[PDB]
């Protein structure tokens, strides 16, 4: 799961 | 006699969030309903607007004050380019997880049924979403909605400032009154 | 090069004052352990102690931030200067429903009973109260102790020193980077 | 009351 990168990013920037 | 009132006040903001006085920043955001939206660069952030980098424009957005409107329109289209994507589990988690789209769930019910229909569904029609008002012009449209509510302001400007005062007084002084 | 940390607190103070944002400036005094302090003149603030003018002494401190000592002491010898002017009523009420005369009860039992003890002798016994330090110089000592916790502010200081960094980029302009 | 003027003032300011 979220092979790009800005959705990793923002998965992580949203849900620390 | 030149005069400025909310930009004094965001130069107060800065000053105190340089000096680690959070809660005066609060208190102050709070009581003049005055806000201390800071980014490196005004360019940069419609920048990363257009170029769909939503990592990084919600990253900017966490620091900042919030129209609940605003926030809402570009969550949802967060989450319409993340379903284009087919990055589905990514906007189901934006979907129940962020506070626009729960305020959205709210206030505009049938509204959050068309997002989630939308991400349920087995293809992406982009014909009929981008078909209305390109992608494009989307991301124009939030880049400059949200450009209107942000300001760009040099990294100590009060101190700058007041030394550029103390420069004035000892090299041009003072009128005698 | 010219750095100042306290003063800038105080200018922002001043600042929030004038601008009606009285809970910011209540929670930046709290937090940064700075206090506005503003008096007209400190020759006038002294001069107001020295010539014994108690109501305007009391009012001003009634203005400012309070070390409980400063404040007993003070307290206390505007209660001798009461009872010496055969001004009972007042000397006993300033005892009885003022808080620093109620702290010092606590604190200092015996001193407190002392001062109850001088407002209820038949006469006041000048000879050993101010046989021991006089009058004059005990209105000295509190002027100089409570002298040192104030400070004088010019009306807009903090807007005065920003048009003034204004002519200076105006005038002068800004080295090159 | 306080006879003295700047006493009866102290009154007003202190209550």
């Amino acid at each position: 799961h979220s092979e790009n990168r800005m959705v990793r990013s923002l998965h992580r920037v949203l849900f620390k | 006699i030149e005069i400025e009132s909310s930009d004094v006040i965001r130069l107060i903001e800065q000053f105190l969030k340089e000096s680690n006085l959070h809660r005066t920043l609060a208190i102050l955001q709070e009581e003049t309903n005055v806000s201390l939206n800071t980014v490196d660069s005004i360019d940069g952030f419609c920048n990363e607007i257009t170029s769909g980098n939503w990592d990084n424009v919600l990253k900017t957005v966490q620091s900042l004050k919030l129209p609940a409107k605003k926030l809402i329109d570009l969550y949802e289209h967060v989450i319409i380019e993340l379903v284009e994507l087919r990055e589905l589990a990514t906007a189901r988690l934006v979907a129940r997880q962020t506070d626009p789209m729960i305020l959205l769930k709210q206030i505009d019910p049938d509204r959050f049924a068309r997002l989630e229909s939308l991400i349920n569904r087995p293809y992406f029609d982009g014909q009929e979403v981008y078909g209305d008002v390109s992608k494009e012009k989307r991301r124009s449209v939030i880049a400059q909605t949200l450009s209107s509510e942000v300001h760009v302001v040099a990294p100590s400007r009060l101190l700058s400032l007041l030394g550029q005062s103390l420069k004035w007084q000892l090299h041009q002084g003072l009128l005698p009154p």
